[PDB]
């Protein structure tokens, strides 16, 4: 009852070195109704993780009206088929053009150098269609 | 957002040291930083505070409010809780926080908080609009103009007004960086200081008499029999020195310690004397704590300090309440000062307005031998009521005479000290000129091509501020108009356009700052700076205690530490001169190969007095090299009092508690020197205002408001409480003008016109007023005169004006308390 | 989970017409370790309740370092003996002068015309010495 934070689970995604450059992995976080992608971008970005500081992960539900967005490998963006919002995987989900009022939520990954493991430990931003990220 | 809970720091949260950004006292704080989605538990061992939040905390257990918390967003985009709270084990503050230091977390930069409008990139006024520009372009334009001015006019064409202080917007790294740039590289003498319009000191007289102004420890205020507070409102202006050191003395909590140090000395109840025309919150609070019988308010006539101290000095000499052995062994000039400064109590009383019985009582409390034979230990603390008083140099002459004769320097529980303003953190090359120059007058008179305000805002804080603003806005406009013609120009052509406009009365204006400020009304170029916590920074407080404030977050955008801005400028200028084949000029810009602020510490403070080092004036002295970042970290918020006397790995830094305890002063002969102090009345310029207009326009600080309100102007609580600069007025005077609390008045005289909201105050004398200085809505300084003492020290407290009702601001009447700020 | 608000109790203080002008009533809210005062000021203030819109209530713990403040009837303020903070009871706890960085917390009262009851139902601001108003 003192608690101001949400009780996020710790979910293993993969080991970093299994991920290939620009080949997205699908997983669910923080529950099986919340689809997410992790991707090794190939070049470092702010807040990227892993050996090359280039791994990023997102909720794929559009923050406009909640369709699952698809990752476009040629542009490293997530595109929404609903009303054509597009989000930048290289700029922490910054909306390039579109009708959302919130950036694509980032799944916060811990990378452990000792095990090479990528673990989803939280979410920065509010996932579509939820009162709180943790239902 | 929510107002009814806070996120506790986890037990393992990162913890760094931070000195308060603001006033001289330099209270110690801890900064807890941890990821946004973690938090501590309420059990005491499950949070970093070690406090038990499973049930109500008792009084004094904590200082913690939402204003002491924040969430920062770093350059990696990740979000972190911060909590900035006072350090209970810091000797300075013992876990106290002023209302000003308490807001540090809120005034850290965040994209959505009070820091939202922090400068994040170079800003250019491109003739008719504000735009962003690159750092390279900014340096091409700024260094290009400096270079052109150096090449054609020499240094006398390049002007600065720059901080010389410590804490945020100052400190040893920053004062060195800027000083090296201005004095060793550019070599310009056209430099003034943040609070005074020439390259001078607040303390010429005391220093020349051999007494540096920060000569004691805060512990001395605990050991004193009597404290004088002269031209000083310390509850509001040096809060935690007054609360943590002065008040415990008045309350009797330090009596044990006096008696332990001095077994054969009587220690009566401590008493306090205030020399202040105005009855302040500090007077009220002293009386609540100690009783009326232990407080003496010498409510002198404005500008009569010299007459007060001459009358007191005369009297203690006539009574023999002086230390003749001390004078004989360790002073020069006493016999002469007795004659020059002679003034009877009756004459003293007539000039000051203080009755003779009160003059005698002050002397009795302060200087008459105790029953055990020793003179009282009387600490004489002074600040801006006399530093900006009627003839800075003469007042200090008068006061220091009284102090030296009564041996109130160099004994524990004494000192004749500045209370201080900002913290201190000065390490600079010597000033390169041979004369004092009134910089503001030179700008007003049309001199200089480029003027940089660096960590100050004289639009709000100059004396005769209206004349300054008028001139600068006009000169700025000439440059704006010249730029306007250009289309498609190279940077070098633009430099030429602007240079030419400055031959026609123009002035290029740069500001290096945290925020746009009112300077943005005239600036052409603004560069973003970083404050403590976004950088490492070293500084010392009013007892010379040096501390490291540790970096814990990134600055907004491409904001940079001021010392690194100075290195950037220097390196731009060097490159330009190397490219122009001028090896000799290039070499003047060497020695700025700095990657971090610590480089500036190593190059400046740590080289002072060292072999192969250039001339360096440093508050750290020649043992400054003993201080490193690492060593300061290990010291904690207690730091070390300068100068350092030794260091080793097992005992840490060991420093100096009190100055002058052996009777050796900083003069040629090691003696303290007495000085004549003539009483000449008010300056003519000021007396003329007084002859023409009704109200003494006293001015200064409010407890809640810091300086030019650069942060506070963005704080909704501050803005609700003080939406406009206020003027304390006597209620009888109010009725005569048909004004009440929340009315707006014009205040004016021959020097200018400004506005304030009326704050009726019973304790204000008829014909006297008190206006908040420096503020963002109603600048007080418009009505201060141009008059300065022999060293170009302004009489900021010396001006008279008339007052005219503008009207009733109903919104202020609904939202602002006009209740008494004098506690009883 | 799901809940963003604190679970404040509803505590009866008194009936409004029992209160005399400028004579404070003491009570505890939201538990017995949180002292409070209600006072009928005698003239309407913003957000005042009761028949004359002039009743206000506060946590009396100074928001500086937590000493119990005293109500001063002559000035309609709360004064802290600790370090001399003073709060304006007529300006929603606006700090007149002092070392606090928070206004004196207001206890939110419902006034029921049907019964003349004044009930404490919440707190605006954070009470001294607490992680949350509700422990
Ligand atoms: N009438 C009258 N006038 C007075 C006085 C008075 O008593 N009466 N007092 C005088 C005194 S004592 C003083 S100290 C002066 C003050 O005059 P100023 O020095 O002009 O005022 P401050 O508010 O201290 O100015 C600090 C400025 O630096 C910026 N700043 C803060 N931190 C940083 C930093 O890290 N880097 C940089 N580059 N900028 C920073 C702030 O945003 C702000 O614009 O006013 C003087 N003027
Ligand atoms: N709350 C707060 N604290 C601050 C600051 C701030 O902005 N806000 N600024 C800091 C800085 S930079 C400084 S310089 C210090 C200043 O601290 P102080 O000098 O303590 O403050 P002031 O309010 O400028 O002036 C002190 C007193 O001088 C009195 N006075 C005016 N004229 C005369 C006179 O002729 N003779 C005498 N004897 N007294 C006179 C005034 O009534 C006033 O009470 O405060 C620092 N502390
Ligand atoms: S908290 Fe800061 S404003 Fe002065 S009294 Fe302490 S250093
Ligand atoms: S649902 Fe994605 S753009 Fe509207
Ligand atoms: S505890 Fe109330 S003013 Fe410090
Ligand atoms: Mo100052
Ligand atoms: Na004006």
């Amino acid at each position: 009852a003192g608690r101001t934070t949400l009780q996020y689970p710790a979910t293993q995604v993969s080991v970093a070195k299994n991920l290939k450059a620009n080949e997205p992995v699908s997983f669910t976080y923080p529950d099986t109704s919340s689809p997410c992608v992790a991707v090794k971008l190939g070049s470092p970005v702010p807040g990227g993780v892993g050996p090359n500081n280039d791994i990023v992960a997102y909720s794929v539900l559009c923050t406009h009206m909640g369709f699952p967005t698809s990752y476009d490998k040629s542009s490293k963006t997530f595109k929404c088929p609903g009303h054509f919002t597009e989000f930048d995987a290289e700029k922490a989900g910054q909306m390039i053009c579109g009708q959302a009022t919130e950036n694509l939520p980032r799944v916060l990954l811990r990378y452990d150098e000792a095990s090479d493991a990528l673990t989803a430990v939280g979410v920065d931003g509010l996932i579509y269609g939820r009162q709180a990220n943790v239902i | 957002a929510p107002n009814d809970r806070i996120t506790l720091p986890p037990a393992n949260a990162q913890r760094t040291n931070m000195t308060c950004h603001f006033c001289i006292v330099g209270c110690g704080y801890h900064v807890y930083k941890w990821p946004e989605l973690q938090e501590g538990g309420r059990a005491p061992e499950q949070n970093a505070l070690g406090l038990d939040f499973r049930k109500q905390l008792p009084p004094l257990a904590v200082t913690l409010t939402p204003a002491m918390t924040n969430v920062v967003t770093e350059h990696d985009g990740r979000r972190y809780d911060i909590m900035v709270v006072p350090d209970k084990a810091c000797v300075v503050n013992s876990g106290l926080s002023s209302t000003r230091g308490g807001k540090m977390a809120s005034y850290m930069y965040t994209p959505t908080g009070d820091g939202k409008q922090r400068l994040k990139a170079p800003r250019l006024y491109a003739a008719d609009q504000w735009v962003d520009t690159t750092w390279d372009h900014a340096m091409a334009l700024y260094a290009g103009l400096i270079k052109k001015t150096l090449d054609k006019d020499g240094p006398q064409g390049v002007f600065f007004s720059c901080f010389d202080h410590g804490g945020a917007g100052g400190g040893f790294e920053n004062t060195w960086g800027t000083g090296k740039l201005m004095f060793s590289a550019i070599q310009t003498p056209m430099v003034r200081i943040h609070n005074r319009p020439a390259y001078n000191s607040e303390c010429h007289a005391t220093r020349e008499m051999g007494i540096g102004e920060l000569n004691n420890a805060y512990e001395d205020a605990q050991l004193a029999d009597v404290i004088w507070s002269i031209g000083n409102n310390p509850y509001e202006s040096q809060t935690n020195y007054f609360l943590n050191h002065w008040l415990p003395n008045l309350q009797g909590a330090t009596t044990s310690k006096k008696k332990e140090r001095f077994p054969n000395e009587n220690f009566p109840q401590a008493r306090i004397i205030f020399v202040d025309p105005r009855e302040t919150p500090s007077v009220a609070i002293a009386r609540h704590v100690a009783g009326n019988d232990r407080v003496l308010h010498l409510a002198i006539e404005p500008g009569t300090d010299t007459a007060l101290f001459n009358g007191l000095f005369t009297y203690v000499v006539e009574q023999g309440w002086i230390d003749k052995p001390f004078i004989e062994a360790h002073t020069k000039g006493f016999d002469d000062a007795v004659k020059t400064n002679r003034l009877s109590l009756d004459e003293c009383s007539n000039i000051t307005g203080v009755p003779v019985d009160m003059l005698k009582r002050a002397a009795e409390w302060s200087y008459k031998p105790k029953a055990s034979g020793q003179a009282p230990r009387t600490m004489h603390a002074y600040e801006k009521g006399i530093i900006w008083g009627n003839d800075n140099y003469v007042i200090q002459s008068a006061l220091l005479d009284l102090v030296i004769a009564t041996h109130n320097v160099g004994r524990r529980g004494t000192g004749c000290v500045r209370m201080g303003g900002h913290q201190e953190g000065y390490t600079r090359p010597p000033y390169p000129g041979d004369k004092k120059i009134y910089i503001d007058q030179e700008l007003i008179k049309g001199k200089g091509r480029i003027m940089t305000w660096w960590g100050c805002n004289n639009f709000q804080t100059s004396n005769n501020a209206q004349a300054l603003r008028e001139a600068i806005l006009q000169r700025s406009a000439i440059v704006k108009q010249a730029m306007q013609k250009a289309r498609g120009a190279t940077t070098e052509e633009m430099v030429d356009v602007i240079y030419e406009a400055t031959q026609n009365g123009g002035l290029f204006v740069t500001s290096i700052n945290l925020y746009p400020t009112k300077l943005a009304e005239a600036a052409h170029l603004m560069l973003p700076a970083a404050h403590p916590g976004e950088m490492n920074l070293t500084s010392m407080n009013g007892e010379r205690r040096i501390r490291l404030s540790e970096k814990f977050m990134d600055p907004p955008g491409t904001a940079m530490a001021d010392c690194l801005i100075a290195a950037r400028i220097a390196n731009a200028l060097r490159d330009m001169y190397q490219k122009d084949g001028k090896a000799e000029m290039a070499a003047q810009f060497e020695g700025f190969d700095w990657k971090t602020e610590e480089d500036a510490f190593n190059d400046g403070f740590r080289r002072a007095g060292q072999p192969g080092a250039p001339a360096i004036d440093s508050q750290g002295g020649s043992t400054g090299h003993l201080v490193t970042y690492d060593r300061l970290r290990k010291s904690g918020n207690n730091g070390v009092q300068l100068p350092v006397v030794s260091w080793d790995e097992s005992k840490g830094l060991v420093g100096t508690e009190m100055l002058y305890t052996e009777g050796k002063f900083d003069t040629d002969d090691g003696k303290a020197h007495f000085k004549p102090a003539p009483w000449n009345g008010l300056p003519a310029t000021v007396q003329q205002q007084k002859d023409k207009y009704r109200f003494w326009l006293n001015n200064g600080r409010n407890n809640e408001v810091w300086q030019t309100a650069y942060h506070d102007q963005y704080n909704s609580l501050m803005q609700e409480r003080y939406p406009m600069a206020y003027i304390e007025m006597n209620p009888d005077d109010c009725k005569q003008l048909d004004v009440t609390g929340g009315d707006i008045v014009e205040v004016y005289n021959d020097f200018g016109s400004t506005f304030a909201m009326v704050y009726p105050v019973a304790e204000i004398k008829r014909g006297q007023t008190f206006m908040l200085f420096g503020y963002v809505n109603g600048i007080q300084g418009d009505v201060t005169t141009d008059w300065t003492d022999r060293n170009i020290i302004p009489y900021y407290k010396g001006t008279w004006g008339d007052i005219r009702k503008v009207g009733s601001m109903e919104e202020f009447k609904r939202t602002v308390s006009f209740k008494s700020r004098r506690f009883a």
